[PDB]
RNA sequence: GGAUAGUGGCCUACCAUGGUUUCAACGGGUAACGGGGAAUAAGGGUUCGAUUCCGGAGAGGGAGCCUGAGAAACGGCUACCACAUCCAAGGAAGGCAGCAGGCGCGCAAAUUACCCAAUCCUAAUUCAGGGAGGUAGUGACAAUAAAUAACGAUACAGGGCCCAUUCGGGUCUUGUAAUUGGAAUGAGUACAAUGUAAAUACCUUAACGAGGAACAAUUGGAGGGCAAGUCUGGUGCCAGCAGCC
């Protein structure tokens, strides 16, 4: 048969599924960032673990290790160019200290938010899911983009949808229509 | 046609299919997708070679339209196209007629049936035949 | 001291010793004679088919009260008798006689659950309708 | 007594109560934002403990 | 010495009495093909591996062979056992643990579809063939991203702020609305284009396609563990719930 394609989990569930702490907290995130799930939280709080752990695994390795020199270097600069990781740090105590809250705030759903988009985070994620929205020249209708500070002066209006120009809209039409025959 | 700026690029010109392949990106803003038929007649007027020695497959086209990338191959003649073309493509063109045949089941019974038939079957043919009559 | 011997080639010694006392694990032992395929009425399997025979109105233990029925059932791959529980209110006239039941265990991995004693299992379905269906009057059973 | 009959007993005695039309609920992210200024937002009632469910008093 | 393509008790003829074993031989069981590997793991481990690769074995159970470089081959032959097919009763043929499909068995698992266009394979061989394989159909096995609304006057609930014209205005604004609004899209229909050997699919788009009685999210719970009701009606150790109490 042909090869066996690979997938993985991205997310983890809590081991205790009712705390208190834990749920308000997630709930807090979900409100101020929102997100349709805590499955967002826990495929965040996820990706986090991995680097965490990946971070951990490093630094038990000895200073001048190759090893623990290019994966240093790796990790930190995907962090930098994420944007979860301070720009001018590659200490990598940071790495072993990033937060779900900042993996949050870098996600593009609340990018739009603090460009200037939406006047709302809520009318971010209606606004990237009826894709009025491009990451650069192309369209993305994915909330959680995780942008890259490369794109972050280049977040705009889809050209090819209203809020953009050269296109009305599904009852902008219907109302000109509409105001064609009022007229005459 | 406007604005529609069909490009070209990662251009090999192989002489071993007496060719060049390519890959062919449109960009065309406003249109929903440009057709294989435009798309290669436009190849054509743009190389100087001949219309229907320039061929169309793939194109992709981006999310969220506006680009659409496929590769393109241009040929050195229509002769040498239709000699290393493949023949769903020329048919796909219309440079040539496709052949008609049954159903791959059908082929299969009938190559069974005439695997069962030995020979050539007529002189056993008349003599079931015969038998059958009298 | 310790017991347990300390030395580095009594490593056969620990092995066979580990190897012995696990057999006083109540799963290790079970899994390894494969009690489940021998003489558990399900064979190892999770649910299992049968059919209704009688009417067992089971008398729950102390400190409770409560005595209608529970079915007799006998399974269809190994003939074997066994009680099981209709499990919702008033769920007992879905269960009639003469019909095909799926049977779940009750959840403790092979004993009775609560009040209710000698019995192990639970009834899922009645002639491929869930319980839970009938109960709830999404369904209705095909008497025809 | 006998009870070995009367399945579903309370089952039948109960009055069966139409569940009162009542406007839908909000799905999914609305859900959540609702959840929030429920819970965050909302000074309505938060003096106590920050019960979720109020009996009439 | 025979046989083998070869070595060898592989087998014969003569001789010796050796060989293995508590460091577990021999025997028995395995609901045992082995490994790469999988699940879960602070470390150490536990359980699983029929199954996308590799290596074995098998073609209903043995057995024996022909051809061939290569088979003890089974979509090759022969015979016995079991099963089973067609007759004009004389005789003939048969092996789906290949692909679909049927029965049976069951807790348990798809369509009697299209194509050699791709990856490859075979042949005298660019050219034919290939249920290998690809494509499509079924498919909540799992896995990825993610619809279910977003923004506004006023009737009502109050978390931050201003004159000594002390229940007077509200520059900045948090939430339902029973008196509401020139607004955004997908889901679904589509002559279209594209993908595909040619099309339903996706990606792109004519046009159509929302206002809450509708395009309506369920599944489990609300004593504790484990947040979430000493709110109403019924029953009254009954019915039932309850993984445990």
């Amino acid at each position: 048969p042909r090869a066996p394609r690979t997938y993985s989990k991205t997310y983890s569930t809590p081991k205790r599924p009712y705390e208190s702490s834990r749920l308000d907290a997630e709930l807090k995130l979900a409100g101020e960032f929102g997100l349709k799930n805590k499955k967002e939280i826990y495929r965040i709080s996820f990706q986090l673990s991995k680097i965490r752990r990946a971070a951990r695994d490093l630094l038990t390795r000895d200073e001048k290790d190759p090893k623990r020199l290019f994966e240093g270097n790796a990790l930190i600069r995907r962090l930098v160019r994420v944007g979860v990781l301070s720009e001018d740090k590659k200490k990598l105590d940071y790495v072993l200290a990033l937060k779900v809250e900042d993996f949050l705030e870098r996600r593009l759903q609340t990018q739009v938010y603090k460009l200037g988009l939406a006047k709302s985070v809520h009318h971010a994620r209606v606004l990237i899911t009826q894709r009025h929205i491009a990451v650069g020249k192309q369209i993305v209708n994915i909330p959680s983009f995780m942008v890259r500070l490369d794109s972050e002066k280049h977040i705009d209006f889809a050209p090819t949808s209203p809020f953009g120009g050269a296109r009305p809209g599904r009852v902008a039409r219907r109302n000109a229509a509409r105001k064609a025959e009022a007229s005459g | 046609s406007d604005a529609v700026t069909i490009r070209t690029r990662k251009v090999i010109s192989n002489p071993l299919l007496a060719r060049k392949q390519f890959v062919v990106d449109v960009l065309h803003p406003n249109r929903a997708n440009v057709s294989k038929d435009e798309l290669r007649e436009k190849l054509a007027e743009v190389y100087k070679a001949e219309k229907d020695a320039v061929s169309v497959f793939g194109f992709r086209t981006q999310f969220g339209g506006g680009k659409s990338v496929g590769f393109g191959l241009v040929y050195n003649s229509v002769a040498e196209a239709k000699k290393f073309e493949p023949t769903y493509r020329l048919v796909r063109y219309g440079l040539a007629e496709k052949v008609e045949k049954a159903s791959r089941q059908q082929r299969k019974q009938k190559k069974n049936r005439d695997k069962k038939i030995f020979g050539t079957g007529k002189r056993l043919a008349k003599k079931v035949a015969r038998r059958n009559a009298d | 001291g310790k017991g347990k011997p300390r030395g580095l080639n009594s490593a056969r010694k620990l092995r066979v010793h580990r190897r012995n006392n696990r057999w006083a694990e109540n799963n290790y032992k079970k899994r390894l004679l494969g009690t489940a395929f021998k003489s558990s009425p399900f064979g190892g399997s999770s649910h299992a088919k049968g059919i209704v025979l009688e009417k067992l109105g089971i008398e729950s233990k102390q400190p409770n009260s409560a005595i209608r029925k529970c079915v007799r059932v006998q399974l269809i791959k190994n003939g074997k008798k066994v009680t099981a529980f209709v499990p919702n209110d008033g769920c007992l006239n879905f269960v009639d006689e003469n019909d095909e039941v799926l049977l779940a265990g009750f959840g403790r991995k092979g004993k009775a659950k609560g009040d209710i004693p000698g019995v192990r299992f639970k009834v899922v379905k009645v002639s491929g309708v869930s319980l839970l269906a009938l109960w709830k009057e999404k369904k209705e059973k095909p008497r025809s | 007594h006998g009870s070995l009959a009367r399945a579903g007993k309370v089952k039948s005695q109960t009055p069966k109560v139409e569940k009162t039309e009542k406007p839908k609920k909000p799905k999914g992210r609305a859900y959540k934002r609702l959840l929030y200024t429920r819970r965050f937002v909302n000074v309505t009632l938060v003096n106590g403990k920050r019960r979720m469910n109020p009996g009439p008093s």
